[PDB]
């Protein structure tokens, strides 16, 4: 995790990643999806 | 006519707050991001703040972050910028411009439409009407040559000031210099015009000074010694 | 963040010539650059978007190209209308940033300034201060030097100068210099002189006056 105020796209620069955890799922996993979050504010009625 | 009119500029002391507003017309206001950009005279143009079409997402430059809040009323077709803890540095002309969608990304078009601007001045000085002194024609040359005359508008705050000659009757050869902020913190400027030496005496030259903030109006006749 | 640096900061070209202003980003913006034209006191107008797309209603004389980090706005045939400051901006990433701005000016033949000197009005003296004004009228190029002499003594820190925008018709510039002094100081000395040096002048022009006379 790094703070950035850079490119909307990934900024040019070098950073390294470190291992957090190991989970033995053991699944033949073909695909993935990203879950996004919604935000409703004061202003918004929460309507979907 | 896509238009954006800004209102709310003025003189403000440090620590004060103002809210400028920009009324938009000519397009579907609700569908576009609106931004506020400022041009501080010595410095350049700077991007102050942006709001998403939905009105939720809001971004600001670091300098302004606690101080300024941008908001909008779509039904109102108005955009606002409330400022707080004004500093002398915030003095600038603020323009409301219609921005492009960030989503476009690598193909961003930039700000298509811009308003005229609202001038906000942050200074401790109070409003004060100008003194107008004549700059009488002095030349060490034969007559028939050209002569220069003008008015010295001094010690007024804040900008702007309006200068006309003969009620707009005399345009040519007129130079009204940009005002300079003096050490006092007050503004001073001079307006000059070049005329034929023959015209002195025959022609009346009246400098019209109008300073709206002070609500003062002055008509000074410039005559030769 | 990204910094955009334009060059040159200022340029002067003759009508019809081709002008090329460049802008250099600190890092790759990609295509995310636009250009704006700004006239004195007026709000900026968008010339180009996505580095090379002409905004609607903008004159065809203007064009913009770019690749990598470096981008250029060219004006194929300079016109008098073109006088202005031009800015590049990168929308690529936040925060949005504008370049310093390039002021373009119409190059014309050199012109010497007419010089006038104005003594303080009697009315002004009643206040505390005396303001001596020296007008430099309709000269080109913009660079002009003004020195102030009170009984042939050089002056420093008591002067302020202002310059007008390039003239619509003339394409010339004008300048005012004001020397401010106390009433007491003013009464002290006899001769007030304004010395001017300019490209246009073969010899220095000095206009002066005597205090009582």
């Amino acid at each position: 995790h790094t703070p950035i105020n850079l490119v909307r796209d990934l900024p040019q620069g070098f950073s390294a990643l470190e291992p957090l955890v190991d989970l033995p799922i053991g699944i033949n996993i073909t695909r993935f999806q990203t879950l996004l979050a919604l935000h409703r504010s004061y202003l918004t009625p929460g309507d979907s | 006519e896509v238009q954006l009119v800004e209102s709310g500029g003025g003189l403000v002391q440090p620590g004060g707050s103002l809210r400028l507003s920009c009324a938009a017309s000519g397009f579907t206001f609700s569908s576009y991001w609106m931004n506020w950009v400022r041009q501080a005279p010595g410095k350049g143009l700077e991007w102050v703040a942006n709001i998403n079409q939905d009105g939720g997402e809001k971004y600001y430059v670091d300098s302004v972050r606690g101080r300024f809040t941008i908001s909008r009323d779509n039904a109102k077709n108005s955009l606002y910028l409330q400022m707080n803890s004004l500093r002398a540095e915030d003095t600038a002309v603020y323009y409301c411009a219609r921005d492009p969608y960030d989503l476009y990304g690598d193909y961003g078009g930039t700000f298509d439409y811009w308003g005229q601007g609202t001038l906000v001045t942050v200074s401790s000085a109070s409003t004060k009407g100008p003194s107008v002194f004549p700059l009488a024609p002095s030349s060490k040359s034969t007559s028939g040559g050209t002569a220069a005359l003008g008015c010295l508008v001094k010690d007024y705050f804040p900008e702007p000031v309006t200068v006309s000659w003969n009620s707009g009757a005399l345009t040519s050869g007129v130079h009204t210099f940009p005002a300079v902020l003096q050490s006092s913190g007050l503004y001073s400027l001079s307006s000059v015009v070049t005329v034929p030496s023959s015209s002195l005496g025959t022609q009346t030259y009246i400098c019209n000074v109008n300073h709206k903030p002070s609500n003062t109006k002055v008509d000074k006749r410039v005559e030769p010694k | 963040d990204i910094q955009m640096t334009q060059s040159p900061s200022t340029l002067s070209a003759s009508v019809g010539d081709r002008v090329t202003i460049t802008c250099r980003a600190s890092q790759s913006i990609s295509s995310w650059l636009a250009w704006y034209q700004q006239k004195p006191r007026k709000a900026p107008k968008l010339l180009i978007y996505k580095a090379s797309t002409l905004e609607s209603g903008v004159p065809s004389r203007f064009s913009g190209s770019g690749s990598g980090t470096e981008f250029t706005l060219t004006i194929s045939s300079l016109q008098p209308d073109d006088f202005a400051t031009y800015y590049c901006q990168q929308y690529n990433s936040y925060s949005l940033t504008f370049g310093g701005g390039t002021k373009v000016e119409i190059k014309r033949t050199v012109a010497a300034p007419s010089v006038f000197i104005f003594p303080p009005s009697d009315e002004q003296l009643k206040s505390g201060t005396a303001s001596v004004v020296c007008l430099l009228n309709n000269f080109y190029p913009r660079e002009a030097k003004v020195q102030w002499k009170v009984d042939n003594a050089l002056q420093s820190g008591n002067s302020q100068e202002s310059v007008t925008e390039q003239d619509s018709k003339d394409s010339t510039y004008s300048l005012s210099s004001t020397l401010t002094l106390s009433k007491a100081d003013y009464e002290k000395h006899k001769v007030y002189a304004c010395e001017v040096t300019h490209q246009g002048l073969s010899s220095p022009v000095t206009k002066s006056f005597n205090r009582g006379e």
